[PDB]
């Protein structure tokens, strides 16, 4: 989840 | 947004940051930059449209945005702390990354 | 999901994209692919189990998924614009990345 | 949180995992580690402040955190499956990555 | 997803449950099966396309899915209680319902 | 909404679907129909107001809405795929279900 | 919740509705009943444990809950309009369904 | 929704308010009216198709909807206080506004 | 949850 | 809230803004003022009770609130930039608008 | 954002709409325009700095934005129906409104 | 809000409750009181600004708000049941608690 | 829920915990107990209706619930850690608190 | 988190507040402290393990945390107003409460 | 969570 959240949020 | 749109957003918001006198304005501008850079990360520029995704070139292109995103994150961290001058200085430093990619791929 | 399950998800949805005739179906399938890749990127494959985490092999392995995730985003961008055929063409390009990792590590 | 705070979070939660006797405590600790590493990724450590953002040192530094995030993910995958001892073993192995970056840049 | 896709999802996740060694994996698989069955309930299979919506065949067809959804729910209730082996046994029993509908309408 | 209100909604939106030239309009109309049919499912019509809930009559009445809901779902699946003509054809087929119930219970 | 727990929930809340003097209390109680019925519908009662899942007995059992859920919705619709006495009368009718299933299967 | 459909929504919900016996029903109808009027506000009616956005007629047309929206709010405020008859009277007075616009532009 | 979601959503 | 209560809200929050020493406090007060004015916009004051919704007076009354709401937005924009004194001055200028309406309709 | 920045947003997104080849792109651009215009509505331009909020000029200035916002809504409605060319034509007509305000107040 | 602000809110809303003719008004007023009392709970009043937090005095001061919050909760429970007169009576009873604290600490 | 309802909830869920064979069932039951106690805290029991809100009896009564809530929290902390038997033992110990309050005020 | 973990959280974040130079950092730290105190309040410390739950010692223990939570709220209120130095001074006062409980029970 | 929710919600 962490890589994804790093951009989106 | 397309590649040019995202570049317009990056450029516009760098200017907003430079002229800003408050943290809210700086934070908002940096957030828009983050979004634009994130979208540009998976784009293919005109000069590499024939190239391999596994090529030194497309590798390097993507890397440039990942680098930029990291730097925007760092500036955002400062803006969230209300540090206007420091966040503006961090935004100014982004330009070297902007320029490096342009020299190679624009 | 284990590595095998995530590979099944990738394979199934890539086939869904090929046979698709609408943007929503393509978008759904790509969304599922991104989630599977997000899970798989941190796995250690059977043929690399005795390798160091900082080995060239594990670096390359993780890198393959990041490449894949990037390409899924390019396909998603097109599907979000309702460009079914272009998104499908972008998804076919994904297969080069699938093939490259398999050739080395599967 | 600054780099030092994020390191404290990393160190504290590693100890929590070591002493843990249940999956929930291991899961929570790893979740906090992931968030700390994600925040630290964009930082510039004192010993690299003089270095270019595009330097081999800064590349290697940021790389360490994504290596760490990947390993945290693998550990959490095990913890989510209720495999406490295996997740604890995986957390123990994180130290190699902690140590490697420290030896170079701490 | 079309009927065939939903069937692939059903088949795949049944296998996942069979090989699973933890409650979380069983829970996730059953959750996906429930969603697949829910989507398939409203479909018209090839061999019943010529039949009236109010036909005994179409009634029986839709009934099979609600039978299946109920059994999936009972299995998930067991999985949520951490009863892996019992949920796996319950998932095994689903096959009777799979087979019965297939024998008539597949 | 009362029974008559829900019937008005069903009738109005069938007309909207018939005249529609875009998927958004069709999807919106079908969503309103789904909501109306779901609400009408637990209503008691004037001609059955004295009847047993466990009666062949109230059984059949409820069944009619469950049937209709399934058919609306199928049409909605098509509209979500941007298939205007196909979704309009599916909506047209609903009329047999509308009519069947009216013949018995209106 | 097991079958017995769900039955306790149904019984308690039906009594709450009888003694209620306001719409909110009636609505809360009915909401709790619907959730208990949602859980119970997929259970297998002690007296039907040796029966086939597709038996007339298990068909009838599941059907009883669907009937109950339908009637709860009719009562909820009335409570949402603030019609306390009418909702209470509708809830009393629920008891016919309670009684019917008990007579056969309890 | 197109203008005609928004008008159907206004008309139907005015009838619902007239026949209503509870606040919830009036509130629901007024809420739907507010949404329909809000959509219709930016529409150009057939009889004003060749007219400029800044024309006296188009100013008047848009004002009619702003007028109606204000009155719907006033009625909504009354419904929210459970004042059914007062809200119904406010809804009845809307007709003056409906009729005035129709005389000019319908 | 599934039957409920089938209508509401 | 009735008109009198909305006025109490306007009056109290104007005093809060006057005494405020921080942006958060000013922002909070202005937000509450915006909500009170929005509610009051569709009210009919005692002195205009027998007047038509389309009367010159009622147009003027509603315009007064639109005027106030616009100024509150302008003040809010300033508060959101942390410009406390400037936001306070904008709030002070609201009084002209308060007073003008009172002279006519209070 | 200040007035100048909102204007940059209006200008850029008008260009995006002109070059667009899909509904999503037009919708996105129009949504950003609506937000920029909404912010600009309560601003005081340099050339009207010494003017009263209730002045003829400031009424006219605010009306210009309300005019633009209404047209953006009309264009948005068209984009939401996938009518790309029609939405583009509606966007092109906005220029009259842009130009009219500029002639007076820019 | 500061201590005086919260006291103003408590006093204003007690008056709103006393004059109210509907449950919505009473519920809204009591909700605002709950919020105000919760905020005042951690405040230090002028007459105790030199005192120990562990002092009989600050203990007692905090206790007064905890008492008041409990009483507001009880009144809120009644308002949620639509019981206007009963909730108004409960609100009236609050005054003894208001007064007790004022006698000691105002 | 009234005091008696909340007591029924407390009593029922204590029995559920006693018979439970899994953490999920224990967690759910304790969660319901916490909510019931939270609702009951603000109530006035029949035998204390004549007592002042500031009476030693009413203080002691409210205190019992916060004692109970604390113990429920400790039990749930154990249940969240998958420690079923320990949470069940903790739930057993709750009875002392139940009994103590009953002996005085039931 | 166990008692020791929560104490580590309290200690770390109190130090973060001292060294902080911005409101956001202070707010984050206080937020983390409140969550740790929320977890810890229901714990039983080693030195009070053989004490009754209704003992003066356990009453006092729980009371210490409630005192702490109150003081954290006072500090949060100040940080939310951007008053860094005042919030920091308020946080230093927290230490009296830390010290008092430790002197008796640590 | 319960004490916290008692005020906030
Ligand atoms: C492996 C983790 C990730 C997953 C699972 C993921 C998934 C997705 C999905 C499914 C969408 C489509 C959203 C929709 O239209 O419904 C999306 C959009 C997008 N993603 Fe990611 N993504 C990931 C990582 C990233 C990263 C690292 C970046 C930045 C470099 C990024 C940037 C974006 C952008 C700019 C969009 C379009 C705008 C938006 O919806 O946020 N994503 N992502
Ligand atoms: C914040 C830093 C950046 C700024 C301010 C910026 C700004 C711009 C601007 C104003 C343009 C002209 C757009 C146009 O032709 O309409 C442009 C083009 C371009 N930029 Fe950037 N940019 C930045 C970062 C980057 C990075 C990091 C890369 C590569 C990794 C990159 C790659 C390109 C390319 C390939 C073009 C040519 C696009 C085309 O001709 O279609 N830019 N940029
Ligand atoms: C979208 C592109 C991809 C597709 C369609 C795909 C498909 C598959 C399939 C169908 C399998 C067989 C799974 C089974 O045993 O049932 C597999 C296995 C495997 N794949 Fe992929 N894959 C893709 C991307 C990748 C990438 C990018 C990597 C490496 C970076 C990779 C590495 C592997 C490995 C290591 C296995 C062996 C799994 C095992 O035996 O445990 N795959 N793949
Ligand atoms: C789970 C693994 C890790 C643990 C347990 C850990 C722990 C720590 C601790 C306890 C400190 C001292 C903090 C202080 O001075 O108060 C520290 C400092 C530091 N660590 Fe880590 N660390 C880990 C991972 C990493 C990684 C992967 C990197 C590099 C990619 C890294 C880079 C640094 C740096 C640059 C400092 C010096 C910070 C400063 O002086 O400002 N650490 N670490
Ligand atoms: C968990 C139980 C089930 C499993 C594992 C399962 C599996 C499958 C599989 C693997 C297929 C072949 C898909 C393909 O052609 O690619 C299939 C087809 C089919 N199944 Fe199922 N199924 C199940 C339940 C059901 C039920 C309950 C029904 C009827 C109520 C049903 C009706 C059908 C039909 C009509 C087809 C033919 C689809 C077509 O040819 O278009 N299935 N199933
Ligand atoms: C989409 C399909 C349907 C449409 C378009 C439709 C339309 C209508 C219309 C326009 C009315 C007249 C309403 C009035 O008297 O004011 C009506 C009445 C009625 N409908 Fe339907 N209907 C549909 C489906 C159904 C179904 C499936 C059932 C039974 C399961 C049903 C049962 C009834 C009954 C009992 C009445 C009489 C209501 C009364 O007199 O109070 N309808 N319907
Ligand atoms: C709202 C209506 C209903 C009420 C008030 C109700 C109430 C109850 C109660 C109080 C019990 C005793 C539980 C215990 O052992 O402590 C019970 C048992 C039972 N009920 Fe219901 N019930 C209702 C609906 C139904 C329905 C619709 C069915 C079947 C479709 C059903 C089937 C059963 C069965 C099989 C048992 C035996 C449970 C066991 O011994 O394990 N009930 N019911
Ligand atoms: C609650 C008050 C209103 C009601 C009940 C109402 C009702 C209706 C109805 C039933 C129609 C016929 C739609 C059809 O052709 O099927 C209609 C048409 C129309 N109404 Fe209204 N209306 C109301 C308010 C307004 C207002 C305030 C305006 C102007 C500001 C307006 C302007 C129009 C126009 C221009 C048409 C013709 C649409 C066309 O031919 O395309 N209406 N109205
Ligand atoms: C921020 C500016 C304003 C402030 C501070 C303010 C304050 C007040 C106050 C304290 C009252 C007495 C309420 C009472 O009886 O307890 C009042 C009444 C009133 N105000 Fe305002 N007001 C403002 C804006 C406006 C505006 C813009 C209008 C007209 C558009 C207006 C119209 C009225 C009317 C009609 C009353 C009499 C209410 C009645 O007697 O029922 N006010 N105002
Ligand atoms: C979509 C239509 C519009 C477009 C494309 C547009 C575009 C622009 C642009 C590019 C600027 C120059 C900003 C700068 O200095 O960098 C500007 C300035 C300005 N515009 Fe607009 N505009 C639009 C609508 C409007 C409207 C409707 C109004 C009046 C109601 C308006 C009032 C102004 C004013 C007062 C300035 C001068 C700002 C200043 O000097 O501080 N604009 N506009
Ligand atoms: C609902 C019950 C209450 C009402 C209606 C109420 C009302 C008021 C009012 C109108 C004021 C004057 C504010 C001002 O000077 O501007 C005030 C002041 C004050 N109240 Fe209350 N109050 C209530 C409850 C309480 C409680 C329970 C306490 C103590 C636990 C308390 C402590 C104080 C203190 C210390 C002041 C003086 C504030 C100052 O001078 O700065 N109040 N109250
Ligand atoms: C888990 C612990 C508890 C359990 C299992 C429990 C159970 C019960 C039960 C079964 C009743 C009878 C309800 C009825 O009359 O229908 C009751 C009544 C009562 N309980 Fe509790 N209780 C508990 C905790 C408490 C506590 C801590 C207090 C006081 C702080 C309390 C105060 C009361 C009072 C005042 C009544 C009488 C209600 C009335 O007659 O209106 N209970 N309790
Ligand atoms: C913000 C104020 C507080 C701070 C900074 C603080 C800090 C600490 C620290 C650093 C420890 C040592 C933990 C360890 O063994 O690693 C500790 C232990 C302890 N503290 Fe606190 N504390 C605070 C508040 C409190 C309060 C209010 C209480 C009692 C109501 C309390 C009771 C205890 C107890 C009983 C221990 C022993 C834990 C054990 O050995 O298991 N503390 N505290
Ligand atoms: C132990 C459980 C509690 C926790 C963890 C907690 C936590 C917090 C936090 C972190 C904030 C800051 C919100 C922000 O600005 O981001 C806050 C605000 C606040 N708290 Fe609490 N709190 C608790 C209990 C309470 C209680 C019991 C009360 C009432 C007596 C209360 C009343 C308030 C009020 C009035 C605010 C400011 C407005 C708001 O954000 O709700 N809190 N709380
Ligand atoms: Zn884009
Ligand atoms: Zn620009
Ligand atoms: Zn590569
Ligand atoms: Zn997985
Ligand atoms: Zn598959
Ligand atoms: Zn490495
Ligand atoms: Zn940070
Ligand atoms: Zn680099
Ligand atoms: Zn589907
Ligand atoms: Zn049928
Ligand atoms: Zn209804
Ligand atoms: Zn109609
Ligand atoms: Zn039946
Ligand atoms: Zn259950
Ligand atoms: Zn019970
Ligand atoms: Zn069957
Ligand atoms: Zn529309
Ligand atoms: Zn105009
Ligand atoms: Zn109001
Ligand atoms: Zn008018
Ligand atoms: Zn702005
Ligand atoms: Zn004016
Ligand atoms: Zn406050
Ligand atoms: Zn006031
Ligand atoms: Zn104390
Ligand atoms: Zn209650
Ligand atoms: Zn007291
Ligand atoms: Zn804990
Ligand atoms: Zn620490
Ligand atoms: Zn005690």
């Amino acid at each position: 989840k962490t890589t994804c959240n790093a951009c989106h949020q | 947004a397309d590649l040019e749109d995202n570049m317009e957003t990056l450029n516009d918001n760098l200017k907003v940051i430079e002229k800003a006198d408050n943290a809210a304005q700086v934070k908002d501008a940096l957030t828009k930059m983050a979004a634009a850079a994130a979208d540009a990360w998976s784009a293919t520029p005109p000069k590499l449209e024939d190239k391999s995704p596994d090529s030194p070139e497309m590798h390097d292109f993507r890397h440039g945005f990942w680098c930029l995103i990291g730097q925007i994150h760092a500036a955002l961290h400062l803006a969230n702390e209300g540090k206007v001058k420091e966040a503006q200085a961090a935004a100014e430093q982004l330009k070297t990354t902007c320029n490096a990619c342009h020299q190679k791929y624009r």
